């Protein structure tokens, strides 16, 4: 930064060399590789100067504009927080609005030569990284200027006309008395340097020596000094403007050109284009001395609103000044009227695709109307086809997937850090969202190479599309279009339980995953009691019903895509604000349609006054928690109901968690608020019997091979493992583990055996055992997360009450743990298995919630390693350690458990060290402890047990 | 966010750590260093039996705090302030 201008300038110039002509392949390879790892380590402040050159001719986009693009894409991936973040980015400054008008220049020229450029694919290929890097960078928040600008086309400024161009002369006067006024008041600011003007030329002046007033001082050299502002005000009135004056009014004046009033925003954007005029005209001249050397462009040549702050100023500040002193002096001049709103950068951007949805519209036009004929190539819109799937879906794609948080920001519920949008900005991203519905709506098969890509990014155009304003004070065209989708979409569901007894490819892998991103989205702000109404809630309705018939339905068609469907119906069971499992008590309920509504109204709007008859297939949450105990105690198969396990569980385990929050023991904000009944009988025993159902189920299954749905099982279980009754751990948790450690444990013994058995059994029992091993380890992954998020939850009250089942439980997960340990087989199964299921996610998302390090069995014994370290005493803790460097002598554990009986003599002493002293009284003092645990037995089995858990853990981290 | 435990993974010993607390306007704060165990809550949930011994704990006296007094107090300019230096040119002659 100290030496900014000769970087400035050597950019320039090697900018100059990597396009000049008379150079090899590898003579222009290395100037245009210095110019790359130049610019990744050079501050983006001083590069404004490159970028200025940049855009006045990357626009081309043409062979000698492919690596300057690719500089682009480079930079301003780099720079993200510089220029998107209010904030400046870290250890540096922010971006000025010149440089992000530069940034939205580059953006929209790139736009329109792509959108004009027929499709080449080498051209494409590079080019659309760069769109998704300028998107990314430019903030949506962020308004040009001028909305209205000259939008005008090395460029030759063209001079303003005006000099030829008459000028009327009812406001002619006025023009010659502003140019003399101005020669004035240049003089004016020469007095105010303490340089009187003089009559003479003199030297003691600083300023402009000879200077006389208007009556004497000559006409000509007047002429020469008035005639660049005789022409701006000549322009001022050519431009299809009235400077006409507001009153009837028309050698050292005091008033200068200020521009200090304000004005109308389109009379703003007018003064903007007298800058433009300002630089064309003073550019005219310049271009001619710049085209007679036929090198480079000179700085300010370049367009003013591509020059950095101090020379875009050089005529935006004389144009400001000049309009608002005519204002000041009595001389508005009127030119439209553009809000804020369409002022800004995100909505003419996501209208300029609504303009190209629409012409994607009519190529779909052209392409559906000729599918029907057999091998057809007609494409009158081949650059449409090759232009919108190609650069503009990924497009929307990386700028939606870079700035949700501020789509999805309200006013009130403010998320994005940069700021939220406005009411028209909300409400035609839904709109956008529904019209690509529309477009993918029976186009599966066609454009089926860029279809993974249409259904990935309108999964990302299903997320931050609705900020409830849209349903709630939004344009009834987009309310009703969204309302017209939803119904569109239960009647397509209509049509696959017809078809499983083009829109089955178009829903089995596109309507129905993107149904449920967009009712998780509804679920993850829980304001779905707004949103699902009237037309919405009808058609969720019949969706609701239609899907558990196609549970119901048991063929296998419907059996490869049932856990897609269970994933969409539980997304809507956490997004349906009506309480569906609840049809006794839906009058109490206020979110339904038969509350809100007459019976007339429902009759004319075809509801039967009544969720029983509306559901007959599904029953009420009492009738399928009966009907899941029953399962459970009759012992429940993957292949004896499919339905229930992948369907069911769905609804009660989405119903039951999220309606407990509207249950009668959530605490009401206050009585009078909490007035309405809570129209359900969930309370927390519901939930508790629930995730003590599943447990079982689990167990029960738990022999059978295969039974994937395990692990979205697991993950569907998640949020009802929160909240459980302790007693849950004694009655479900400690059989089920138990019985997984005998079963380990004989694993275990086949192993060790097996090392006994000859070499070529050991091989083949090597493979039975990892076969049994993958099955073991899919239990535990299947099991062990509901252990962490039970023990997280339960672990404040084993630690400040000491738990005897939490013992047990220790001293299980304990011995399933040192059988890992001592298993490579198992380790490796379980890796194993982790990369066959994916699961390294699924580890990290059971640990956030509440490989070696992602490792659930670690995982799970150092979350609940504090309660056998509760069991051990501190005057035992030396006796740990001991027995600990005792396992690192590899001393088998009857062993260890002799010399402890042993070493009971030389346990440390507490009352000597401080630390023990207080260790030891905290650990007395713990309402559950007794001393019944100084009898030796027990001191020597919770030593062994405790020290064993330390020694296999520190093995694990670092053998 | 990452989601591991530690706040931060790696920091220096240096010359050493003490117990600090920056308090806004109209903030209440109770600073438990640990003098006695007992009042020392959630310890034996985190902390115990996991090798934290708590800071001061046998220190009979309460540990003497330091607060910011914002009272502005003339302290001499030091020689390594980014911002401001100070000369001290000799007398010669002709000048003092």
């Amino acid at each position: 930064e100290h030496r900014a201008i000769m970087v400035d300038s050597m950019l320039h110039t090697v900018y100059r060399l990597s396009r000049g002509r008379s150079l090899t392949k590898a003579q222009r390879d290395v100037i245009e590789d210095c110019l790359m790892a130049l610019c990744r380590y050079i501050r983006p402040s001083m590069l404004q100067h490159l970028l200025r050159r940049l855009v006045f001719d990357v626009p081309i986009l043409n062979e000698f504009a492919k690596m300057p693009l690719k500089l682009l894409t480079n930079h301003y991936e780099r720079c993200w927080k510089y220029y998107c973040l209010p904030t400046g980015w870290a250890n540096f400054g922010v971006t000025s609005e010149e440089e992000l008008h530069l940034t939205r220049k580059l953006f929209w020229g790139i736009f329109d030569s792509l959108a004009h450029k027929k499709y080449d694919q080498e051209l494409y290929r590079m080019a659309m990284p760069c769109l998704c890097a300028i998107a990314g960078a430019l903030p949506p928040d962020y308004v040009d200027a001028s909305y209205s600008s000259k939008a005008e086309k090395n460029f030759d400024p063209r001079p303003v006309e005006t000099l030829n161009v008459i000028i009327p002369e009812k406001l002619d006067s006025f023009i010659n008395k502003f140019a003399e006024y101005t020669h004035e008041k240049w003089a004016f600011d020469k007095i105010q340097n303490n340089w009187s003007y003089g009559e003479n030329v003199d030297e003691e002046l600083k300023t402009h020596p000879m200077l006389r007033p208007y009556k004497t001082f000559s006409e000509k050299d007047k002429e020469i000094y008035r005639w660049p502002i005789k022409e701006s005000l000549k322009a001022m009135i050519a431009w299809e403007w009235t400077i006409e004056k507001a009153r009837e009014g028309e050698y050292n004046p005091q008033p200068p050109d200020l521009s200090g009033v304000t004005l109308s925003r389109e009379l703003q954007a007018m003064a903007e284009q007298l800058a433009e005029n300002y630089h064309n005209t003073w550019g005219r001249k310049k271009k001619q001395e710049l085209e007679a050397k036929g090198g480079g462009t000179h700085p300010l040549l370049v367009p003013y609103d591509t020059l950095t702050a101090k020379e875009k100023a050089r005529d935006r500040e004389k144009a400001q000044e000049l309009l608002k002193f005519l204002q000041m002096n009595g001389y508005a001049v009127t030119r439209l009227d553009t809000s804020s709103i369409e002022k800004r950068f995100a909505f003419g951007f996501l209208q300029q695709l609504l303009r190209w949805m629409d012409i994607s519209q009519e190529f779909i036009a052209h392409l559906e109307a000729v599918v029907s004929s057999g091998r057809v190539e007609k494409s009158p819109h081949e650059q449409e086809i090759k232009f919108f799937a190609k650069i503009l879906l990924p497009l929307i794609n990386q700028y939606f997937t870079n700035h949700c948080l501020y789509f999805l920001s309200t006013p009130a519920k403010v998320l994005g850090s940069g700021g939220h949008a406005s009411n028209k900005e909300k409400e035609m991203i839904t709109s956008l969202f529904c019209k690509l519905a529309a477009l993918v709506r029976h186009r599966v098969s066609l454009f089926g190479t860029d279809a993974p890509a249409v259904v990935n990014c309108l999964h990302i155009l299903a997320r931050s599309l609705d900020a409830r304003t849209v349903m709630k004070s939004g344009p009834e065209i987009v309310k009703a279009g969204l309302r017209s989708f939803f119904e569109s979409a239960s009647e397509d569901i209509e049509k696959m339980v017809e078809n499983l007894r083009q829109n089955l490819t178009y829903t089995t892998v596109a309507l129905l995953p993107v149904l449920t991103t967009l009712f998780q989205h509804i679920a993850q702000h829980q304001f779905g009691d707004d949103v699902i109404l009237d037309d919405v809630q009808v058609s969720c309705y019949r969706t609701l019903c239609s899907i558990y018939s196609l549970g119901t339905t048991k063929n296998t068609y419907v059996e490869k895509l049932r856990p897609a469907l269970g994933e969409c119906l539980a997304r809507l069971a956490a997004a349906m604000p009506v309480a569906f499992l609840e049809p006794q008590l839906n009058e109490y309920n206020a979110c339904s349609v038969y509350t809100t509504k007459s019976p007339r109204e429902r009759a004319i709007l075809g509801l039967p006054n009544s969720v029983e008859e509306m559901c007959p297939d599904i029953p009420v949450l009492d009738r399928l928690m009966a009907d899941i105990g029953g399962l459970a105690e009759s012992g429940a198969r993957y292949t004896e109901m499919p339905h229930v396990i992948e369907i069911t569980l769905p609804m009660l385990c989405s119903y039951l968690p999220r309606w407990w929050e509207r249950g009668p023991e959530a605490p009401p904000p206050a009585l009078p608020a909490g007035a309405p009944p809570p129209c359900t009988a969930v309370t927390s025993d519901h939930l508790n019997s629930l995730l003590g159902n599943i447990l079982r189920i689990i167990v029960n299954n738990l022999g059978i091979d295969e039974a994937t749905w395990m692990k979205r099982l697991a993950v569907f279980a998640q949020p009802i493992v929160s909240r459980a009754r302790p007693e849950l751990l004694h009655s479900h948790f400690i059989p089920t583990i138990g019985r997984l450690r005998k079963r380990a444990g004989k694993v275990v013994a086949e192993e060790e055996q097996l090392r006994l058995e000859a070499k070529a059994e050991a091989e083949e029992g090597e493979l039975l055992v990892r076969d049994e091993f993958s099955v073991l380890c899919r239990d535990l992954y299947a099991l062990y997360p509901l252990l962490i998020r039970y023990v997280d939850n339960n672990r404040a009250h084993w630690l400040t009450e000491p738990n005897a089942n939490a013992e047990e439980l220790f001293r299980m997960v304990g011995e399933i743990f040192i059988y890992w340990s001592k298993s490579h087989n198992f380790k490796r199964e379980e890796q194993n298995f982790v990369v066959q299921n994916e699961i390294n996610n699924m580890s990290f998302l059971t640990a956030d919630s509440k490989s070696v390090q992602t490792s659930l069995i670690v995982a799970t014994l150092k979350k609940m390693l504090p309660i056998g370290l509760n069991m051990c005493a501190p005057t035992d803790q030396d006796l740990i350690m001991l027995a600990k460097t005792r396992y690192a002598l590899k001393d088998t554990d009857e062993e260890v458990r002799e010399f402890l009986q042993n070493n009971l003599h030389l346990q440390g002493k507490v009352e000597g060290s401080p630390s023990l002293r207080w260790q030891m009284a905290l650990y007395r003092g713990l309402p559950g402890r007794e001393e019944d645990a100084d009898d030796p037995e027990k001191i020597v089995r919770r030593v062994q047990e405790v020290s064993a858990v330390l020694y296999h853990l520190e093995q694990t981290e670092h053998p | 966010d990452s989601g591991s435990e530690t706040a931060f993974r790696e920091i220096e010993i240096g010359d050493g750590f003490l117990p600090v607390c920056s308090l806004g306007p109209g903030q209440v704060g109770h600073l438990n260093l640990g003098q006695d165990v007992s009042s020392l809550r959630f310890f034996a949930i985190c902390g115990l039996q996991e090798g934290f011994e708590p800071f001061a704990i046998n220190m009979q006296r309460p540990v003497t705090t330091w607060f910011s007094k914002s009272l502005p107090q003339f302290e001499p300019v030091p020689p390594e302030h980014p911002h401001y230096e100070v000369a001290r040119m000799d007398g010669t002659v002709d000048t003092p």
